[PDB]
């Protein structure tokens, strides 16, 4: 998996709330099911196929949770962040 | 305050389920998302995910939540 | 094609779930979101949108709507 080959998800910036500053990216066995956008130095949560899982970020947009297995959910900056 | 909620809707149905999430107490925006247009992006305060999806669900159709995170203000 | 507009609207009790509701479901329309300090304008953004018929709709159904922005 290369994320600085990957089209960059279709987004829409709420304007009331900061811009988050990462891209994610959403594979299971290496192919891409979802994406979006999420803050860097922050959380959420995902429903990553059957689970349900708490996602952390740094300040550079790396995601660490406990992901089922197949999955992974892969975070990057946003142009110019 | 805020909270973020994406919500993947098999979806005119569009314009139904975009009129729905857009009438819930609190919503700040409301956005169609992804290439298909087959994800809702909320925003806003006070907006219960579990009770939003049982109306989509009700209203429109198949609806999974995706993603929520909290406004980092 | 990619059109951003801004309409200033009267909003009083549910007239924002009102009004939301009925831009959100306009023809053309991708996103919708109340802006200024008072949440009293919509942002909405699109292809297509009519914004001729969308001021009509909000001022019979909703109240007093100003068209402020309209880009391309």
């Amino acid at each position: 998996i290369d994320l600085s080959r990957e089209r960059d998800p279709n987004f829409f910036d709420n304007p009331g709330i900061p811009v988050p500053e990462c891209f994610w990216f959403m594979f299971k066995n290496n192919v891409r099911q979802d994406d979006g956008t999420c803050y860097s130095s922050w959380k959420m949560d995902m429903k990553v196929g059957p689970n349900w899982v708490h996602i952390k970020s740094d300040d550079n947009c790396n995601l660490s949770g406990d992901f089922p297995p197949g999955w992974i959910v892969l975070g990057k900056k946003r142009p110019g962040f | 305050l805020k909270q973020k909620i994406v919500i993947k809707v098999a979806m005119n149905c569009r314009s139904k389920a975009m009129a729905l999430v857009a009438s819930t107490g609190g919503v700040d925006s409301v956005a169609l998302v992804g290439d298909l247009r087959d994800k809702i992006e909320v925003v806003g305060y006070g907006i219960d995910p579990i009770k939003l999806i049982s109306a989509l669900r009700k209203k429109v159709g198949d609806a999974e939540l995706l993603q929520v995170e909290q406004a980092k203000e």
